[PDB]
């Protein structure tokens, strides 16, 4: 029995951005 | 003789998101 | 014996969010 | 004896929107 | 007996939206 | 009957964006 | 006997536009 | 009798802009 | 006849965002 | 009596682009 | 013969957004 | 007689840009 | 008589970008 | 026989947003 | 005879990037 | 005689994300 | 004799990050 | 046999953007 392929989960999301400084005193 | 059939990917992840800014050092 | 198909992935899942600024 | 053909996955949901700045305090 | 095919999902809801800012 | 697999539905978007402080009086 | 097929979900709305910001007051 | 398909969906509309600015 | 099932048409777009203020005279 | 199959609905357009701002007036 | 339905085609972009002011003078 | 299927639906055109600033 | 079945649009192209803003003149 | 329409393929991604002046001297 | 079936098309292109910046 | 069925497209590959800004020369 | 259909193709992987700021 | 043609795996993403100069001390 020729069967189906399985298909492959989506990747997951990357990190989010880090924030930078506050003010500048 | 018929063949199986195969599935498709899964959809990549959305990011995660930007980290606030920091506060008074 | 006729053959049985295949079943689809999913989505990956999202990111976690990214690290809070510094100080100074 | 013929096989069921199988569903795909929903596409995820938009996120919501970023609120409004805050007034004077 | 010969079989019956599966059902797609839906996409999920839009998410809701962010608290409003702070004040001083 | 062999029958087919049913699909998952979409994942809920996340929260927006929360706002950020108002004028620097 | 043969099953039917069933379709697939539409594709959601591309949101709306901002709104441009006021004028002088 | 063999059976007969559904049909596909279609693209929801795209929303209206947004209300335009205040005064003061 | 086991006919297949309608699909749902996707949602529309969400309202685009509002204006904010002009100037700071 | 076999049937026909739909098709799929068409990706709906990417928008224009900004349009550059004033010169001097 | 129940024939197949035609799809839609994708519905044309938006206008891209009108620039703004130039300088303050 | 069995029948003929159909055929899909094409993307629409990308949107034309935005009209250009004001003076003053 | 089984007819043959039609393909998908291929996905429109991502765009390029920013280039980078003048040097000092 | 009733052959397969051919799909067609994606279209190319416009020009990136072209940089503007750099610093006011 | 019996048909044969259509393929798909490719995605298009990536663009290439804006022109940089002017002087003065 | 009965056909193979052809597959789709592979999605193209999320960009990279923007390199932090220089420090103190 | 009967033909057997063919697979699909996989996401490509996302790009790089770019590279960091200047001094000066 | 008529087999199926195989599918083409997406396109790698492209660099992400280089980060500009930090502060004009």
């Amino acid at each position: 029995a020729p069967d189906g392929k399985k298909g492959e989960a989506g990747r997951p999301g990357r990190r989010g951005r880090p924030g930078l400084k506050g003010q500048g005193e | 003789g018929i063949p199986g059939m195969p599935g498709l990917p899964g959809a990549p992840g959305k990011d995660g998101y930007d980290g606030l800014p920091g506060p008074k050092g | 014996p006729p053959a049985i198909p295949g079943i689809p992935g999913i989505p990956g899942t999202p990111g976690p969010d990214g690290q809070p600024g510094t100080p100074g």
